[PDB]
């Protein structure tokens, strides 16, 4: 259902509706950010409610053979979301489908360096016969990040749980790495290290039992 | 796809440029120029004339 | 107007589903109310809508499994999806529907059609369909150099999502970052929420992480200290 | 309307109705009510010359 759309930082972007109207139409447009509520961009082909900046526009229905198109001009990193096209024409009837989504991706964003923070297993966790190392990566772009764990000088392969990259409220991606161990394996090695790799750069923090 | 028409869609088998060859074509007709063939009733029709 | 949903969170398949939507900012017997959902890996699926005459109209793709009703005694909107399976795991939104009349000719000839557009939405509620029971997380304080230090709480092993993490109610607002959860191989979720705290404030100011795992439901208070 | 020409014989071309492009709207005629009522009144004045 996802329609990939590659655009740059604030260029001219044309979002064409997947369905073409068979007659007089009344197109609705919705902006949906992952994890948020849908936002009504354009209703009745071209009208927009208050609160919508003068960036989103629709194509009017003047009987011309013009396809419905969502006209977003000058996208920011805050417009990177999915877009649905709700088509209503006199010939299709009651349309229950919002159709496929056009997932907008904004490129040309300045490269950001990941801020890594590593935490050792808590003391209340050791007494519960558990041990987990939490490695928090955030404030980086693009989302391509490779996280690796190493015990002393040997790379750990099992027990690593890593999340998928996802942007946050600052329009930058954030990830998390969880290395679950045992109280006897945590105190076995002298030191552990969370090593991440972003855009070829390699940064790393280190914890040790104390 | 309208719920609750003056024209019907009528598909039929028609003769071609060749005699042995027959084609199936679709054409729109008005309800006033077409009456049902069975009134029993199905959805089979014929021309009024 | 304002809308907010409340849901049990997780129920076993092949029984009965019931969610509620509390309206705010207008009359409930005054508008057309609809429900929208969105499953992981799927788009927005329209469920149905109810009129001001308390007449309903459901999406035929749900196979008549949905029922919407109004309750003016409490100004609440209700949706029941009845017997569902794992494919109905979605985020259910309640919204306001305005009916527009698109005219393209003579009114007497019915040369017009109605269309519904949703202008006001709610934040949605997370619903998961599994055969296991809920599990409460046992969180642990992550004890805390550039002038600031890292201060977080390790919300470990819970099911299902989500978890709302607050710090000192309204006192700590920035920089408080709650990282997204991780789906472990055992089917348990875990997240972490760190706060950037100056070094001089440690030992003088107190900090607590309010963990809200409403679908479980759980609450673990932890006073993080170095 | 659109013209859908389908050959039904050597040189015989039957022109049928193709799919209507746009909206389905039945035909109608508009007559000014102010003019028709006025004209109709001028008629009944001459009808009363033959019916009382
Ligand atoms: C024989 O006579 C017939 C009967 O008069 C005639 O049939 C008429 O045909 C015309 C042309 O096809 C149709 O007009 C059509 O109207 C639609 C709808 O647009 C209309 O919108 C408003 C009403 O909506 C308002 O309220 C809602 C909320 O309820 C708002 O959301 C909305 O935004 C509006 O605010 C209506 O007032 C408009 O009329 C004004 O504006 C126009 C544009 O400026 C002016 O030209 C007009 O004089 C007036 O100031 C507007 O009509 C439109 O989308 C279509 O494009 C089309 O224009 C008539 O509906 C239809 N019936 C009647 C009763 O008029 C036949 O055409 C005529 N001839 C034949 C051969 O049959
Ligand atoms: C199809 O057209 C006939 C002709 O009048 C009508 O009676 C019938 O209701 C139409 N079909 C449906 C499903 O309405
Ligand atoms: C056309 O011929 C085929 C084969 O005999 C038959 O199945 C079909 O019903 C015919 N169609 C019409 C409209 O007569
Ligand atoms: C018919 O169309 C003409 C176009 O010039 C217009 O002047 C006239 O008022 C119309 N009359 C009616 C009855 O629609
Ligand atoms: C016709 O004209 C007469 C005279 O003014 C008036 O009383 C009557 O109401 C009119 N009727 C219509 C249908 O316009």
């Amino acid at each position: 259902y996802v329609s990939p759309l590659s655009v740059a930082l604030g260029e001219t972007a044309r979002i064409s509706c997947g369905r073409q109207a068979l007659g007089s139409r009344a197109v609705q447009w919705y902006q949906h950010k992952p994890g948020q509520a849908p936002i009504l961009l354009i209703y009745n082909n071209q009208d927009r409610p208050s609160g919508i900046p003068e960036r989103f526009s629709g194509t009017p229905d003047i009987n011309f053979g013009t396809t419905a198109t969502l006209t977003i001009s000058g996208v920011e990193v805050g417009d990177e979301a999915d877009y649905y096209c709700h088509m209503w024409d006199s010939r299709s009837g009651f349309s229950w489908s919002f159709g496929g989504a056009t997932r907008l991706t904004v490129l040309s964003q300045p490269k950001a360096a990941p801020s890594v923070t590593l935490f050792p297993p808590s003391s209340e966790e050791l007494q519960a016969n558990k041990a987990t190392l939490v490695c928090l990566i955030s404030d980086f772009y693009p989302g391509a990040v490779t996280v690796a764990w190493k015990a002393d000088s040997s790379p750990v392969k099992a027990g690593v749980e890593t999340t998928t990259p996802s942007k946050q409220s600052n329009n930058k991606y954030a990830a998390s790495s969880y290395l679950s161990l045992t109280p006897e394996q945590w105190k076995s090695h002298k030191s552990y290290s969370c090593q991440v790799t972003h855009e070829g750069s390699t940064v790393e923090k280190t914890v040790a039992p104390t | 796809n309208i719920t609750d028409g003056e024209l019907k869609n009528c598909s039929f088998n028609m003769t071609t440029e060749l005699r042995d060859k027959r084609q199936k074509v679709h054409a729109l007709f008005y309800k006033l120029d077409i009456v049902p063939i069975n009134e029993n009733q199905n959805t089979s029709y014929r021309l009024i004339n | 107007v304002q809308l907010q949903e409340s849901g049990p969170g997780l129920v076993r398949p092949s029984e009965t589903l019931s969610v509620t939507c509390i309206v705010s900012g207008g009359s409930i017997s005054n508008y057309y109310w609809t429900w929208i959902r969105q499953s992981p890996g799927k788009g927005l699926e329209w469920i149905g809508y109810i009129s001001d005459r308390e007449t309903t109209t459901y999406n035929p793709s749900l196979n008549s499994r949905a029922v919407i009703s109004r309750d003016t005694s409490k100004n609440q909107l209700s949706l029941q999806l009845r017997s569902v399976t794992t494919a109905d795991t979605a985020i259910y939104f309640c919204a306001t529907a305005r009916r527009g009349q698109r005219i393209y000719g003579v009114v007497s000839f019915g040369e017009f059609f109605y269309y519904y557009y949703m202008d006001v939405w709610g934040k949605g509620t997370a619903v998961t369909v599994s055969s296991a029971s809920t599990k409460g997380p046992s969180v642990f304080p992550l004890a805390p150099s550039g002038g600031t230090a890292a201060l977080g709480c390790l919300v470990k092993d819970y099911f299902p999502e989500p978890v709302t993490v607050s710090w000192n109610s309204g006192a700590l607002t920035s920089g408080v970052h709650t990282f997204p959860a991780v789906l472990q191989s055992s089917g348990l979720y875990s997240l972490s929420s760190v706060v950037t705290v100056p070094s001089s404030s440690l030992g003088t100011q107190t900090y607590i992480c309010n963990v809200n795992h409403k679908p479980s439901n759980t609450k673990v208070d932890k006073k993080v200290e170095p | 309307n659109t013209r859908k020409s389908i050959r039904i014989g050597p040189g015989q071309w039957f022109y049928a109705t193709g799919d209507i492009i746009g909206d389905i709207r039945q035909a109608h005629c508009n007559v000014s009510k102010a003019t028709w009522n006025e004209t109709l009144g001028k008629v009944v004045k001459q009808l009363r010359k033959h019916f009382g």
